[PDB]
RNA sequence: AUGGAGAGUUUGAUCCUGGCUCAGGAUGAACGCUGGCGGCGUGCCUAAUACAUGCAAGUCGAGCGAACGUUAGCGGCGGACGGGUGAGUAACACGUGGAUAACCUACCUAUAAGACUGGGAUAACUUCGGGAAACCGUAGCUAAUACCGGAUAAUAUAGUGAAAGACACUUAUAGAUGGAUCCGCGCUGCAUUAGCUAGUUGGUAAGGUAACGGCUUACCAAGGCAACGAUGCAUAGCCGACCUGAGAGGGUGAUCGGCCACACUGGAACUGAGACACGGUCCAGACUCCUACGGGAGGCAGCAGUAGGGAAUCUUCCGCAAUGGGCGAAAGCCUGACGGAGCAACGCCGCGUGAGUGAUGAAGGUCUAUCGUAAAACUCUGUUAUUAGGGAGAACAUAUGUCACAUCUUGACGUACCUAAUCAGAAAGCCACGGCUAACUACGUGCCAGCAGCCGCGGUAAUACGUAGGUGGCAAGCGUUAUCCGGAAUUAUUGGGCGUAAAGCGCGCGUAGGCGGUUUUUUAAGUCUGAUGUGAAAGCCCACGGCUCAACCGUGGAGGGUCAUUGGAAACUGGAAAACUUG
């Protein structure tokens, strides 16, 4: 079971977020170790989406696929369909 | 000042006791043993007036108050103005501490405190023994 | 801005020290209860205290507001005690303050009420911003300047380095921030930011 | 991840290896800085070998394959 | 290492001191005052109180027994639930590395053994029934990818279950989940508690937990201890947080908890894809209680609200729409998880409630020129206020055609930025009122009331007081409330006296050990310091970029702090051979 994650300090004026592996049964708030960076989904600040998931986009053969409405953000890659 | 002996047998501190140790404190009936809370505000109802004659230092006459805290034990207070507030039975909010030159006593009143306003012979001070919508 | 009357100010500040004034319609010597008597002596506490009255009405450098650049900047360079002085007053309400379009020491503050509204930046009608290199108070949104900002377009020319009026907006906002030089005279460094500090 | 070599020496002992070893440590408190010396006690065991009268031996961090004893190393000095 | 200037303290006096009151604040900091509005945020911190109730993870199937997949509950779920914390333990409960010669497993993802053969029972329709109800009795049931023979299923080196819509079943096996079988340092005080517990020392059991084994038991000897804290033993979370130091870090760890003690009570036959279970399951208790008194079993350590205790200690405004858990081949839910907020001027800010001002300007309020460049009566800003259209973000979806994925599918707050012409829609009132803590003079006052942050004041000029026009700080702010910080150098890890403040041995005696000759030393551990491992951090000794700047997010070059390798310098506390001698 992994889920998305994201960190939280203090700043918004447009929807950001970040990119994680944490548990399923928890809410969007979650611990990370390997930091990946974040994500900015406001369509308005482009310089935020330094995001290196190299450990998060390794669990197509692991456990992972497009959950809770985040496939967009994958829509724009293509590193899954190894199977 | 050597260090052998200083891991063998320690040193201590100052020795200080901190201010109005009956004070700060809100006594229970239902577990029947007081509470350490150095709280910010309290309320105060009384159980006389009282008023000490012999005074050297000042050398005029002005009385004090004689008002019990919870469930049993002398509390002291004094009224330090010139403001006489000829009453009692209130209930108002605590100033915490002694003024100058009462021994013994460390419990006030605040300006106003739910209980009476103050003395109202005083217009200047607009911050002393009741002085509330002061022209400034 | 005001918070009160000034004039009397003669002898309680020196002046607001970037004017004229309204000292001396009177005896301006006594400053207060001393009419038939001596002048005031010198401290350093009577100093340290009649420098922040020079403070206080020189601009609105209202305490616990203003020391707060000169401890922040503290980890920038330089003793901060002329940098205080250069960080109360490298402002656009202060490179605009010295540009001469105001008639009340509130209007270099009060210059953009709907006066200068977007130094390349959103429209501000406020006294003050962060005058960082080259930093202006300029042209309006939808308006240019009016006629209690613009009508002293250069109401007194020569006015400083950084504030090169190029005019129609009344400001000007050269370089940077300000060498503290073209600001008060009788004014010291360690008796500016070295009395605050404690 | 290997497992170390903690050494010691003996004290007594009790019927059919009741074995112990000693540990011990160079290290000092974090207050008041001195170079004092100090120790705590261990739980080894063998047959009945490994014993009071000089054993100064080594000892391990393993399975204790134990009762609550813990080590299975005797890696010596000499003997008596 | 962005390095330590505090108010006054001695007798009568320079002088060596002596710490106090005390400072400023910072506190989930607010109480009378004062109550232009807000960006955003938190408040049973009064009582981990007794209860106005319910409240809460929930519904369903081209795979299945009612009707024109409705109507089941089999099956799946749930049940250990979100949330509530810091009532209860000195404990591996807690932050990090870690032998696994103490560990494994379906939920995330692919699957894989195959999909063969089976019987037939149970919920509902209840089928039949006593009786306040509803509690209970007869009792075939009708099915189910199921209650369910049997083949080999894998660890004999010889273990069984699968009953797929359509152009979805059960297994040899897995990556994984909370964890952890556990290792380690994490892991506080009470010397008014040492002659040490009988298991103290550890080997030896039929046993068994995914887990070695004094863990109950298996066999025998204790001096195992030993004056070193055996043991008792009192609060009993830790850890990103906050005020903060120059730095060691040093403390409180409450908004903010990522981990754990905890749901009336003692349990509890149970159980689980995860156990003794906060609206489960039973039987002992004392509670406001419901009941033809079948006897009901419930308590908001989960939103409210009631009697409250109350320094303040909040909206039962709304209901899924910001995430789908679960049910479902599917369209769909419940949100009480998360949300929508009276907003307390509690945090402090975004800035707005007067202007071009004005000749000194009056009818003068401490003083008798002072705050008077007081005033008027003229003008300037939208920004408070008459309206208005108000659509800030953003991408949702088998059949549309053939896990990258999508249209004929996303406006309660959805109206914000509200320039907007804009009148003049005041920013309460400040303390002591001299000098320090920063303050200005006096009539009242004749010791009658009485001033007073350490210092400190009225007896006939309170440069203090009653009161009165304000200069030092101020305008959403006046006096107070009390907590540790550098300051307090009144801990002394950096920064501790000996004859004398407030301080030295009755000493012949003297265990443990702190210390413990000269030189070479055998050591090749360690320090010298370091190749390496260079295993992530959001941010670090830094800075910056999104943002009407402030409430709310982010690149991480500082390697994650001997962490995955032990070192070469014997100059030495260190496996430790001696010699020197006059000490």
């Amino acid at each position: 079971a992994v889920k998305i994650r994201l960190t939280r300090l203090g700043s918004k004026r447009n929807p950001f977020y970040r990119i994680v592996v944490a548990d399923a049964r928890s809410p969007r708030d979650g611990r990370i170790i390997e930091q990946i960076g974040t994500y900015n989904p406001t369509s308005a600040n482009a310089p935020e989406i330094k995001v290196d998931e190299a450990l998060a986009l390794k669990w197509l053969n692991d456990g992972a696929k497009p959950t809770d409405t985040v496939h967009n953000i994958l829509s724009k890659e293509g590193i899954m369909k190894k199977f | 000042p050597t260090i052998n002996q200083l891991v063998r047998k320690p040193r201590q501190s100052k020795i200080k006791k901190s201010d109005s140790p009956a004070l700060n404190k809100g006594f229970n009936s239902k577990k029947k043993k007081f509470t350490d809370l150095n709280s910010p505000q309290k309320r105060g109802v009384c159980t006389r007036v009282g008023t000490m004659t012999p005074k050297k230092p000042n050398s005029a006459l002005r009385k004090y108050a004689r008002v019990r805290l919870s469930n049993n034990i002398e509390i002291n207070a004094y009224i330090p103005g010139i403001g006489h507030n000829l009453q009692e039975h209130s209930v108002v909010l605590v100033r915490g501490g002694r003024v100058k030159d009462l021994p013994g006593v460390r419990y006030h009143i605040v300006r106003g405190a739910l209980d009476t306003s103050g003395v109202d012979g005083r217009r200047q001070g607009r911050s002393l023994y009741g002085t509330k919508k002061p022209k400034n | 801005r005001f918070r009160g009357s000034n004039w009397k100010k003669s002898r309680r500040l020196g002046i607001s020290l970037s004017g004229t004034g309204k000292e001396l319609e009177k005896r301006p010597y006594a400053p207060g209860q001393h009419g038939p008597n001596q002048r005031k002596k010198l401290s350093e506490y009577g100093l340290q205290l009649r420098e922040k009255q020079k403070l206080r009405y020189l601009y609105g450098m209202t305490e616990r507001q203003f020391r707060n650049t000169f401890d922040i900047a503290g980890k920038k360079f330089g003793v901060h005690g002329e940098n205080f002085m250069i960080l109360l007053a490298s402002r656009l309400d202060a490179v605009v303050y010295s540009l001469g379009l105001a008639r009340t020491r509130r209007q270099a503050r009060q210059l953009v009420n709907h006066g200068h509204i977007l130094v390349d930046g959103k429209r501000v009608d406020i006294p003050s911003y962060s005058v960082k290199p080259g930093q202006t108070i300029s042209v309006r949104e939808k308006s240019q300047k009016l006629n209690i900002i613009v009508e002293s377009v250069e109401i007194n020319n020569f006015v400083p380095e950084y504030l090169n009026f190029d005019a129609d907006s009344l400001t000007g906002t050269f370089v940077r921030l300000p060498e503290r030089s073209e600001l008060p005279a009788e004014i010291n460094e360690q008796l500016i930011v070295e009395y605050y500090s404690r | 991840n290997d497992r170390k070599v903690y050494v010691g020496k003996v004290v007594s002992d009790k019927m059919d290896k009741t074995i112990t070893v000693l540990v011990e440590t160079y290290k000092t408190h974090k207050l008041y800085g001195k170079r004092v010396k100090y120790s705590k006690k261990y739980k080894t065991h063998d047959e009945n070998n490994s014993a009071k009268l000089g054993d100064i031996v080594k000892i391990q961090e393993t399975r204790p394959l134990s009762a609550t004893k813990r080590f299975r190393l005797v890696e010596i000095v000499e003997e008596s």
